[PDB]
């Protein structure tokens, strides 16, 4: 028995890749992923208006978990961006990409992932530093956003150089939440498993917990980036991106689920790895 | 030339904050000194500001924590390609 969002992206990888993380704390020690991430000394959080650091530690278990990651090879750096109550803000964002590319000038190593679980409004200088991160050779991923609308009125999503992660459900539909879901429209490069995501919980060292959202559905696609950039390092960002729509599940989506102008517009793409 | 732009989610909004973004190659040395020009031109005025952060590696600008009403007047400094206000970002 196998958590099915493993199973369904399968038709110890990823370790020439770092993927680096912005989020809330992570509580580093759990053991799903002590020794696997590495807590930067950043942190650029707005006031508040085993909680603080549960979203973090359950992305960096679906990249990289011992039990239940998707690329169990690859090493994470955590940058916190997101106070307890899951809130950020741009400038902390855009702080955040900085100090990611000056940690990579400083003392560069392979290819990097960047994954973004967060979204705000249509923000041009969020487009703009991750378009200029992008083509400075950086990969990013990010969810698509989970207001059931057009991902484009959003950002990170809305960046024509990230690649934005929409969520599926194991019956390969368009996630739900609460009265809303998974965007969708022009700005979404593909779907992944985003329901029902069993990873690691920060409420016990040894505690798991399921989760749903784009951000895991992102966090799928960091750890499928990995493997592929650490089976062939040499990719570029439009090769990679090439890579994710061949080995991808086609036209499983029930375009129905989304609004009928988005139907043309959105890509009916599941991930999955390589075989 | 130089442009502003808020958050069209208006309840994400974070008015008194600002990301002054500078024209692509403008320098770290640039960044500052227009930085520092906007400080005293606002104090000439009366009014207080704080540079919370320069930015340079991706993007030319700095972070300022000061009135809006000081917008009409950073957007004729040097080097300005865009102010932006600054805006919530959530957990996914």
């Amino acid at each position: 028995s196998i958590p099915w969002n493993l199973e369904r992206i399968t038709p110890d990888g990823g370790s020439l890749v770092e993927v680096y993380l912005l989020d809330t704390s992570i509580q580093s020690d759990h053991r799903e992923i002590e020794g696997r991430v590495m807590v930067t000394d950043f942190e650029n959080v707005p006031e508040e208006d085993s909680k603080c650091d549960s979203h973090g530690t359950h992305l960096a278990g679906v990249v990289s978990g011992r039990d239940a990651g998707v690329a169990k090879g690859a090493s994470m750096r955590s940058l916190r961006v997101l106070n307890c109550q899951g809130k950020g803000t741009v400038s902390g964002t855009l702080i955040g990409l900085e100090f990611i590319r000056k940690s990579q000038l400083v003392q560069p190593v392979g290819p990097l992932v960047v994954l973004l679980p967060l979204a705000g409004g249509y923000s041009r200088v969020l487009n703009a530093a991750c378009q200029r991160l992008a083509r400075a050779g950086v990969v990013l991923v990010t969810a698509a956003g989970n207001f059931r609308d057009d991902a484009c009125l959003y950002s990170p999503a809305s960046a024509p150089e990230v690649i934005t992660v929409g969520a599926t459900n194991a019956q390969d539909q368009p996630v739900t939440l609460g009265t809303l879901g998974t965007n969708f429209g022009r700005c979404v490069d593909l779907f992944a498993p985003g329901e029902d995501i069993i990873g690691a919980s920060s409420d016990c060292s040894t505690c798991f917990v399921s989760q749903s959202g784009t951000s895991q559905a992102a966090a799928h696609v960091a750890g499928i980036a990995a493997m592929m950039l650490s089976a062939e390092p040499e990719l570029t960002l439009a090769e990679l991106r090439q890579r994710l729509i061949h080995f991808s599940a086609k036209d499983v989506i029930n375009e129905a689920w989304f609004p009928e102008d988005q139907r043309v517009l959105t890509p009916n793409l599941v991930a999955a790895l390589p075989p | 030339t130089a442009t502003f732009h808020r958050c069209a989610k208006d309840p994400w909004r974070l008015p008194g904050t600002y990301v002054v973004v500078l024209k692509e190659e403008t320098h770290l040395s640039q960044s500052e000194r227009t930085a520092r020009r906007l400080q005293a031109q606002a104090a000439r005025r009366g009014y207080l500001t704080k540079i919370l952060h320069v930015f340079h590696g991706l993007l030319p600008g700095f972070l300022v924590k000061m009135s809006g009403d000081l917008l009409e007047l950073a957007l004729k400094l040097p080097h300005v390609d865009y102010i932006e206000e600054d805006s919530s970002v959530f957990a996914q």
